[PDB]
């Protein structure tokens, strides 16, 4: 179909695996891979508690988290020597920035 | 003489002691939990949960599932190069 459409699917499939095949058993200790997604959670918790630091810091934390993870994953896609980023379609990134 | 003394009536010790709250908590909290807990996800049955079992276990921090998952994407665009050209 459309390469851009295909790459939106790949991103979704990567992100699901980070809380399924990384979040293994829902341990109260936390899986070795899942320690990363604890750290991301906490360093952005403490960052937007720093930056905005209201009672609405956590209220705008999901948006600030999916803007993190989107860019974090799409520069794994950009490391693939034949798969080309969604972010490399600049029109999506710039449009998103103006919208926000 | 006086036979009035602390021991005869005691009922302050049987509620006033602090570990009672913890005691009655942990008879409810524990009586049926597993004595360990089970291992990080390894099979959900789909014929790729077996792939997870060898490489992408929670206990594995080894780079193998990453390599495998990466290599899939390399195969896609490389063939598509030959599909467009």
């Amino acid at each position: 179909l459309t390469t851009f459409s295909l790459y939106t699917i790949i991103v979704l499939l990567v992100i699901t695996s980070l809380y399924t095949l990384t979040n293994n058993n829902n341990k109260i200790i936390g899986s070795r891979w899942l320690i990363s997604q604890e750290a991301i959670y906490d360093t952005i918790m403490n960052m937007t508690k720093g930056q905005i630091g209201g009672k609405n810091w956590g209220l705008y934390f999901p948006m600030i988290f999916t803007l993190f993870m989107f860019i974090f994953i799409a520069n794994l896609i950009s490391m693939i020597p034949y798969s080309f980023a969604l972010s490399a379609h600049l029109v999506f990134i710039i449009s998103l920035s103006i919208v926000i | 003489v006086s036979t009035l003394i602390p021991p005869k009536v005691v009922s302050s010790k049987n509620i006033g002691s602090a570990p009672n709250a913890k005691r009655i908590a942990n008879v409810v909290h524990f009586y049926k939990s597993l004595p360990q807990g089970p291992a990080p996800a390894i099979k959900a049955n789909t014929r790729l949960a077996r792939y997870k079992a060898k490489y992408f276990d929670g206990d594995n921090a080894s780079g193998k599932p990453l390599w495998h998952f990466a290599l899939g994407i390399i195969a896609f665009g490389y063939s598509m190069e030959y599909y467009f050209h």
